[PDB]
């Protein structure tokens, strides 16, 4: 029954603004403390703001003071977080939770705020298996997804038909300022000349999708 | 009556909201804010994940300090479940913020019935539990012997007798016992009992 | 301010082990402290509140205790679902702060990696940049040395690595090291070698440029 449902994240340039929504059902929002907590990708949890019951007193973390505003509308049983003057360091997944037992007992699923400075589509290169691959054994192949921004890219192999033995690596930020990652799969050597392997690279911010037939090279 | 039970605690300082229960099915919280000008505040509490409730505060002079307090309801207090509390200035700035198990803040009455009498031992004290307080099989007591000199003998769960035999002779002695709740329980020392006096032998 | 210093930031234990996480309040603050478990892609889940009380539905192997300024969370007999990240949280009057997190990972037996080297594709060479990629597949533990040699010369700081998290089936890791050179630099050398060190064994995989 009790449920929080967030909306409003997305992509925004530095200095722009975004307004997040937290729809709550199965309890009256007016009679509770509500908090926004955010998580930068690969990082821990950081409290952002709180709002009080019946008086709507607001309290903010030092980092978001002035720029962010927490508020609530009791008729729609929704809480809002209006973010202004957004910085790149604001990029995170944003949760809203509900006070209970002296902590936050019910959390939403979270919405992702991406503050981006450039949009750049990714380059995909084959990671071809060797001819020295273990004959009655296994060989590895993959795709190199180079120089994209902002995140994320998602990779699948054979439109989802190949999942076992796939490792798609975490993105790494190169000193160029762009992201880069690789996705690799181990397969039997006997199937290399029969089976077709396609990595499917999606980079939603550039509205680009790339499909690569990774093939054994030889001469 | 209860005005001197609270009077004990107020010398715990202004930085903490002083709360206590009388029989674990009630609760009272207060703070002292000497007048030199009432103002306005809010008292909110939460019991578990139940919707936050508001306790109506009350004002009263004490002499020349002011005492703001409130009283919780019995259905909220009768469970050993943590209970959050919050006192907030009308500007929103928080004054107090506290979590209590009500069973941990019990303040008892003083024990009654104190008797002193010589033992071939060379003296035996007896006294009764604090009246009109249940769970007497779990009280923690403490005697205090004075001649100037003072010494405090700790007496644990459910004992109402002391066997002090290491005394002086030809000296006046004074005795008083206090009481408090004791490993699934806790609280504050009661006020001292009425004292008993005994002129030692030769 | 209030600081919450959580230690260790990671630990490896086997199934059925006793584990204790500890959280140190930089200072004087209320015992309004709670513990959350978080798993990848999911919100935090409240485990313990009021420093010691089990949240409804949380299994009994979780326990909370305090001593002075030190708050500890203990899991008495680790089960496979308990391997996750854990946060402590402290609330004071208006400020709420979290520990830096602790990651609990599975101890498993040693597993040396499959090692693969990947030369740049001629397709990427046309762009003036060459990426040579080394793959260490399904190994344990995550500690390992990965060294790049170009014509027998050790390379400095022109590589970056990336690690998967522990596999849900074999409890192992996989690593990629990528070496980035200019097309010019790549074309004036012959042997590219990737050497993996782990404990008492180094394993070198290499290719000769132009040789298929
Ligand atoms: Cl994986
Ligand atoms: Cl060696
Ligand atoms: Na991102
Ligand atoms: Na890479």
């Amino acid at each position: 029954e009790v449920q929080l449902v967030e909306s409003g994240g997305g992509l925004v340039q530095p200095g722009g603004s975004l307004r997040l929504s937290c729809a709550a059902s199965g309890f009256n929002l007016r009679s509770y403390y509500m908090h926004w907590v955010r998580q930068a990708p690969g990082k821990g949890l950081e409290w952002v703001a709180s709002i009080s019951p019946y008086y709507s007193y607001t309290y903010y973390a030092d980092s978001v003071k002035g720029r962010f505003t927490i508020s609530a509308d009791t008729s729609k049983n929704t809480a809002y977080l209006q973010m202004n003057s957004l910085r790149a360091e604001d990029t995170a997944v944003y949760y809203c939770a509900r006070h209970g037992y002296g902590a936050m007992d019910y959390w939403g699923q979270g919405t992702l705020v991406t503050v981006f400075n450039q949009i750049k589509g990714p380059s995909v290169f084959p990671l071809a298996p060797s001819s020295k691959s273990t004959s009655g054994g296994t060989a590895a192949l993959g795709c190199l997804v180079k120089d994209y921004f902002p995140g994320p890219v998602t990779v699948s192999w054979n439109s989802g038909a190949l999942t076992s033995g796939v490792h798609t690596f975490p993105a790494v930020l190169q000193s160029s300022g762009l992201y880069s990652l690789s996705s690799v799969v181990t397969v039997p050597s006997s199937s290399l000349g029969t089976q077709t392997y396609i990595c499917n690279v999606n980079h939603k911010p550039s509205n680009t999708k790339v499909d690569k037939k990774v093939e054994p090279k030889s001469c | 009556k209860f005005e001197s039970k609270a009077a004990l605690l107020a010398a715990r300082g202004p930085e903490e909201l002083l709360c206590f229960t009388e029989r674990l099915e009630d609760l009272v919280c207060f703070w002292e804010e000497a007048a030199s000008g009432p103002g306005n505040y809010s008292f909110s509490y939460q019991l578990e994940d139940e919707p936050w409730k508001l306790c109506r505060l009350h004002q009263a002079p004490t002499a020349g300090a002011v005492r703001f307090w409130c009283s919780l309801p019995t259905a909220d207090t009768s469970s050993f479940v943590p209970l959050e509390l919050r006192v907030t200035a009308a500007s929103g700035a928080p004054r107090y913020h506290r979590v209590i198990h009500i069973n941990e803040v019990v303040l008892l009455d003083a024990p009654v019935g104190l008797v002193a009498r010589l033992a071939e031992s060379g003296v035996v004290l007896r006294w009764l539990p604090p009246p009109e307080t249940p769970m007497t099989s779990h009280i923690r007591y403490e005697v205090d012997v004075s001649a100037g000199s003072v010494q405090r003998v700790e007496i644990l769960e459910g004992r109402t007798e002391c066997v002090l035999s290491n005394l002086r002779g030809r000296t006046r002695y004074t005795f008083a016992v206090r009481a408090r709740m004791a490993p699934s329980f806790g609280g504050f020392w009661s006020a001292w009992s009425e004292p008993v006096s005994l002129l030692t032998p030769s | 301010d209030i600081q919450m210093t959580q230690s260790p930031s990671s630990l490896s234990a086997s199934v059925g082990d006793r584990v204790t996480i500890t959280c140190r309040a930089s200072q004087s603050v209320s015992s309004a402290v709670a513990w959350y478990q978080q798993k990848p892609g999911k919100a935090p889940k409240l485990l313990i509140y009021s420093a010691s009380s089990l949240y409804s539905g949380v299994p009994s192997r979780f326990s909370g205790s305090r001593s002075g300024t030190d708050f500890t969370l203990t899991i008495s007999s680790l089960q496979p679902e308990d391997f996750a990240t854990y946060y402590c949280q402290q609330s004071s009057y208006s400020l709420i702060t979290f520990g830096q997190g602790t990651k609990v990972e599975i101890k498993r037996t040693v597993a040396a990696p499959s090692v693969f080297i990947f030369p740049p594709s001629d397709e990427q060479l046309k762009s003036g940049t060459a990426s040579v990629v080394c793959l260490l597949n399904n190994f344990y533990p995550r500690e390992a040395k990965v060294s790049w040699y170009v014509d027998n010369a050790l390379q400095s700081g022109n590589s970056q690595e990336s690690v998967t998290e522990q596999d849900s089936k074999d409890s192992t890791y996989s690593l990629s090291s990528t070496l980035t050179l200019s097309k010019a630099d790549y074309e004036k050398h012959k042997v590219y070698a990737c050497e993996v060190t782990q404990g008492t064994t180094s394993v070198t995989k290499s290719f000769n440029r132009g040789e298929c």
